[PDB]
């Protein structure tokens, strides 16, 4: 009855800790693409 | 000189991009390192 | 062989069952804030 | 064989040795001139 309650609590600061770290790395993995297309312009802007 | 100061903005620009991208990827891999040790925390009770 | 087994067997229930009460008390007292990083519930299931 | 006929719910097996006294207490009397025998660790089981 104590395990069951604790897993439960645990599972949810689990699943919320795990959510957060999947839009963190997709949000990461946007900034990183906009950064290389600005970075490409910025290198054709420097030989202009 | 205003595209070298265009060149120098957009420099900054992406150091800056760089900087926070690295801040959001060891925040990620924080968060990653919790969601883990969640997941051995759920097979660790479910288990008992 | 036989006589060193029994002793083990028995010795190995009485680690257990300190072990089952220390997951009692030490997942009741620790807060659910404390208890997802802390390292003494983390060695019992392994242990366990 | 008449209570598994009445269908009362004895467990798989037991005879008088197993079921009366345990495992550690047989070894015990092992050191005290109790020949392995059934008739001796029955009469033993018996008289505590």
């Amino acid at each position: 009855n104590i395990l069951a309650e604790t897993q439960n609590k645990v599972q949810g600061l689990q699943e919320e800790l795990k959510v957060k770290m999947v839009e963190v790395n997709k949000q990461r993995e946007e900034t990183d693409i906009l950064i290389e297309k600005v970075g490409k312009e910025s290198a054709l802007a420097e030989e202009e | 000189a205003e595209l070298n100061a265009r060149v120098n903005s957009l420099k900054r620009q992406l150091e800056e991009a760089e900087a926070r991208k690295m801040i959001v990827e060891q925040d990620a891999a924080r968060c990653q390192s919790r969601l883990s040790a969640a997941e051995n925390l759920v097979n660790g009770l479910a288990g008992e | 062989a036989k006589q060193d087994l029994v002793k083990k067997q028995n010795e190995y229930a009485v680690t257990l069952d300190k072990l089952e009460s220390d997951l009692l008390q030490s997942l009741s007292e620790a807060d659910p804030a404390t208890i997802l990083d802390n390292t003494e519930l983390i060695q019992n299931l392994d242990k366990t | 064989p008449d209570i598994i006929e009445k269908g009362i719910p004895i467990t798989e097996g037991i005879e008088p040795l197993k079921i009366l006294t345990t495992e550690a207490i047989k070894s015990k009397w092992k050191n005290e001139g109790l020949p392995a025998d059934p008739m001796s660790l029955e009469n033993a089981a018996i008289i505590t």
